[PDB]
């Protein structure tokens, strides 16, 4: 965000935001599209360690949306 | 000490493999997780969190 900032190319370009996702559900969903599907399915273990993971990325999803 | 305490709430010291989460618990499938996420409520109560 830095105005005086000429438009030539804010008139013509494709505009896109990525700040984080706002809801729990938005956030968890979002995570559960980053290290996916090859952090997931190698495992050789389905018991402890996938239950791990799910309680990390809970806590993560928590603390960061704590400060609401 | 906040960050620790989060940590003992949430992890138990355990993995009981059966006990209700205070928010509910998995089972061992992808797309399952893809629906689990899929029923969580949009807009929840921050009794989630513990706070009033």
């Amino acid at each position: 965000q830095h105005p005086k900032f000429p438009l030539g190319l804010l008139q013509k370009t494709l505009k896109v935001t990525n700040e984080p996702p706002k809801g729990l559900k938005a956030g968890l969903y979002k995570t559960f599209t980053t290290i996916i599907t090859q952090e997931f399915i190698d495992k050789v273990d389905h018991s402890n360690w996938r239950s791990l993971i799910f309680t990390i990325c809970f806590l993560h999803s928590i603390v960061i949306e704590r400060k609401k | 000490e906040l960050f620790i305490t989060y940590g003992e709430t949430y992890l138990k010291d355990g993995i009981f493999g059966n006990d209700y989460f205070f928010p509910q618990n998995p089972s061992a499938e992808l797309i399952k997780y893809q629906e689990y996420i899929a029923k969580v409520p949009t807009v929840d109560n921050p009794e989630v969190f513990g706070l009033h």
